[PDB]
């Protein structure tokens, strides 16, 4: 039974967390006793409406505030389907974690509001709608469900009007992305109430479409680049008793096995892998689009981080001492110019790095060498750069292993423009 | 409170001054210039007698060959061959190299003369002291130092948080601000600092700012909401507009301003800014700059050329109104400037490209 992993993204508050919460509760997740003793503490508190959403939000800040702050990591199964969804804060103080969520996933549920105010919220201008559709788009994911949302509130009530004024704005800027819209599934649901979740909303007969979880099953599962090798880009690390030092990620290429010697770039640790968890299960290896946790004989928690990458010493993930990207200004108020230090996110990294060469403007419409060297760039120049990252950091060549090599450049809380890395400079290869 | 300086000569070309402030000392790297000739009382080891030395508190007066500051060391470093001294030692011809420090006596002597702007440019120095800027998130924690005259990072630091589901998340997240509220303090006691800027998204930075107001209840504590922490978070909240206001007297952070402004400029109306020394004396003697954002580093440039346009630029535009800032190149501005050549100036109408000969 083949799995995939889920991310759940959209504008902040339009209902990622309830929408998870709602649909593990529905599906046999989530024991009774549990969701009312959230019903109680939220109630409680100042939250009310929350009680979904606080079976995924579990921090301090989060239940305070109540956001989505850092990715939650959930496991649940279909007919066809196993699933690690990941649940990924909207607000766009943390946008950093959201694209840490899309580099890890095969397939993103796109939670959109259709409440009056709130819609056009997040399809504005510095909204998140459109800032994750893009992020999710430049970190290579080709699957996509949307879910209309709050489809019971006051100022929507279930009104096929909306839904379908929501979905024809979406559709126009979804398809400018470069997406094929009408492949992909626009389901009206109520996170709230659950309506479209699992079964037919009797309050939506003119809908038809299939439901959230028959959108799952027609998900179809990616590719797995074995012979290619093995690149873990570590999400987090967990000091735990009974294991030791553990990272945790999404194999992106290659296999591990119980016993393989590993390297951590950039610090260049090694240590031996002893054990491999996914979903609270022992396995012997791990797949690509494998999530899981790996115990690592020889390393603490204070030589790993997220946005390390772990690969066997035979053949080590690039640290890039420079690198060349081809990039696409999205958004900027004025002048790019060699010396601009945006944060480049890549897997599950993000360091800044300076911009040392505009080497070429290109063509918009066919690409070529339109001027060499210009004096700077603007929204929407296409053009070739040359990086220097200000820390050390791992990034791999497109035409090689492209889940290392797809970036968002992001400066001043804004998303400013998107790449893909042409070639690297490597740093010495250092090892301990 | 400032230098006090003192001119000698009916000649105007000798010039006694005391460094009472850092903020003195950045005035005489930015001021002093190769071929000056300095007056000092140091000290240096004589061969008196015998295979033996003594070390003899001596004056010398030393053609200045090299000036250099580095911040928050409260030292000059020069050097020099020396033009003059005790005939009994024989040192003239010799290089001396020492520092001047607060409190250092010198006098200092230029061929040329001292002109007027440079005379009151020395007794400018307010002695506008030191801030210390801080970023915090779940991620990184970074803690740095500023004064007009330089910035320096203190801290950098991953916080290797566990992830949110771990048990006692809470208990590692509040030593983490424990942490960063002990370094913010250390390094604002260290420095003599007034103000503590606090950054970052969300809360962790008032539960730091918080501690580190009760630890020190005279400090003037501001948060500022930032995109993220770390060093990018320090150099995010440098620009945001309530930083700006607070540190608005710090060159450092005015310099942000108008290189904003500056690439505004490069994007929407390009023949009104100007950009490397050449271009910059040029559009300067048309009376066109309104104001030029300069690194320290081209006053002291090894090419002659380049120090003589450079300083007579910046002497005329001092003299038709406009406003002239020196940062050093160790700086989020500085750094950026180094692409046009270190010196961009923002012009009062448009001059062409044609007419900068
Ligand atoms: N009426 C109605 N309210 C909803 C629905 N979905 C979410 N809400 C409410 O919207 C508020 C936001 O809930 P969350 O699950 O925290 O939304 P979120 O997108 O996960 O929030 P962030 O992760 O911080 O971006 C809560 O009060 C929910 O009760 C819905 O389908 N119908
Ligand atoms: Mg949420």
């Amino acid at each position: 039974k083949p799995h995939m992993n889920l991310v759940v993204i959209g504008h902040v508050d339009h209902g990622k967390s309830t929408l998870v919460g709602h649909l593990l509760y529905r599906l046999g997740y989530i024991e009774e006793k549990k969701l009312k003793e959230l019903e109680e503490q939220a109630k409680s508190r100042g939250k009310e409406s929350f009680k979904f959403a606080w079976i995924l939000d579990k921090m301090k800040e989060e239940r305070e505030r109540g956001i989505t702050i850092d990715l939650t990591f959930m496991k649940f199964e279909t007919k066809k389907y196993v699933f690690t969804i990941i649940d990924a804060p909207g607000h766009r103080d943390f946008v950093k974690n959201m694209i840490t969520g899309a580099s890890q996933a095969d397939a993103a549920i796109l939670v959109v509001s259709a409440r009056k105010g709130e819609f056009e919220a997040g399809m504005s201008t510095e909204g998140q709608t459109r800032e994750h559709l893009l992020l999710a788009r430049t970190m290579g994911i080709e699957q996509i469900i949307v879910a209309v949302n709050k489809m019971d509130a006051p100022d929507v009530n279930y009104d096929q009007k909306r839904y379908e004024f929501v979905v024809s704005v979406l559709k126009k800027f979804m398809k400018g992305l470069g997406y094929q819209v009408d492949k992909i599934p626009f389901i009206p649901v109520s996170a709230w109430k659950g309506d479209n979740l699992i079964e037919r909303s009797p309050n939506m007969p003119w809908y038809n479409g299939p439901t959230l979880v028959e959108a799952l099953d027609q998900l179809q599962p990616p590719a797995k680049p074995v012979d290619k090798p093995l690149r873990i880009p570590v999400q987090n690390v967990y000091s735990i008793p009974g294991a030791g030092t553990v990272p945790v990620g999404r194999v992106e290429t290659g296999v591990l096995r119980v016993g393989d010697k590993v390297v951590f770039m950039p610090p260049g640790v090694v240590g031996e892998v002893r054990s491999i968890e996914m979903h609270y299960q022992q396995l012997q290896q791990a797949e690509p689009g494998d999530n899981i946790g790996f115990a690592v004989r020889g390393v603490s928690k204070s030589d790993i981080k997220r946005g390390d990458v772990a690969g066997h010493l035979d053949k080590p993930p690039t640290v890039a001492e420079e690198f060349e990207a081809r990039i696409f200004v999205i958004w900027h108020p004025s002048a790019i110019t060699v010396g601009y230090t945006p944060v480049i996110h890549v897997h599950t990294a993000s360091v800044s790095s300076r911009i040392i060469e505009i080497k070429a403007k290109l063509d918009p419409k066919t690409g070529q060498v339109v001027e060499q060297n210009p004096q700077f760039l603007k929204a929407g120049d296409a053009a070739i750069v040359r990086f220097k990252p200000v820390k050390p950091l791992v990034v791999e060549k497109f035409s090689e292993i492209p889940q290392l090599g797809r970036f968002a450049m992001r400066d001043m809380n804004r998303t400013v423009g998107i790449g893909i890395v042409t070639d690297v400079k490597p740093a010495k290869v250092d090892i301990k | 409170s400032h230098m006090r300086v003192e001119v000698l000569d009916n000649k105007r070309r000798i010039v006694r001054l005391r460094p009472e402030s850092e903020e003195d000392l950045w005035l005489l790297r930015i001021t002093l210039r190769p071929g000056d000739v300095v007056r000092i009382r140091t000290s240096r080891d004589v061969p008196v007698g015998s295979g033996r030395k003594e070390r003899v508190v001596m004056t010398l007066r030393i053609r200045l060959d090299s000036i250099e500051f580095q911040p928050f060391t409260g030292k000059l470093r020069i050097s020099g061959i020396v033009v003059e001294g005790p005939d009994e030692f024989g040192v003239k011809g010799r290089r001396h190299s020492t520092a001047v420090s607060i409190g250092t006596w010198l006098v200092v002597e230029r061929d040329k003369g001292w002109s007027e702007q440079e005379l009151e440019r020395l007794a400018s120095g307010r002695a506008r002291g030191t801030a210390v800027i801080a970023a915090v998130d779940y991620d990184e924690f970074a803690l740095a130092v500023l004064a007009g005259h330089g910035m320096k990072i203190l801290e950098d630091t991953s916080a290797r948080l566990p992830g949110k589901d771990d048990p006692s998340r809470e208990q590692e997240v509040e030593k983490y601000v424990d942490r960063a509220a002990k370094r913010i303090v250390e390094e604002a006691a260290r420095h003599r600092s007034p103000i503590a800027v606090i950054a970052g998204p969300g809360q962790l930075k008032t539960s730091v700012a918080e501690k580190v107001q009760r630890a020190m209840p005279s400090l003037k504590v501001a948060t500022v909401d930032t995109s993220m922490g770390g060093v990018a978070g320090v150099r995010e909240a440098l620009r945001r507009e309530s930083v700006t206001r607070i540190l608005r007297e710090l060159s450092i952070v005015e310099a942000e301003g108008v290189l904003e402004e500056f690439l505004r400029r490069i994007a929407k109306s390009r023949d009104t800014v100007a950009y490397t020394p050449g271009e910059v004396l040029a559009v300067a003697r048309m009376g066109a700059v309104d104001t030029v954002l300069l690194v320290d580093t081209l006053l002291h440039s090894p090419d002659d050329a380049v120090r003589e346009a450079v300083d007579e630029a910046l002497r005329l535009v001092e003299s038709m109104g406009g406003r002239v800032i020196i940062i050093p190149g160790d700086s989020p501005a500085g750094e950026r400037l180094v692409s046009f050549g270190g010196v961009i100036a923002l012009l009062r109408y448009p001059v062409p490209q044609e007419a900068r000969r």
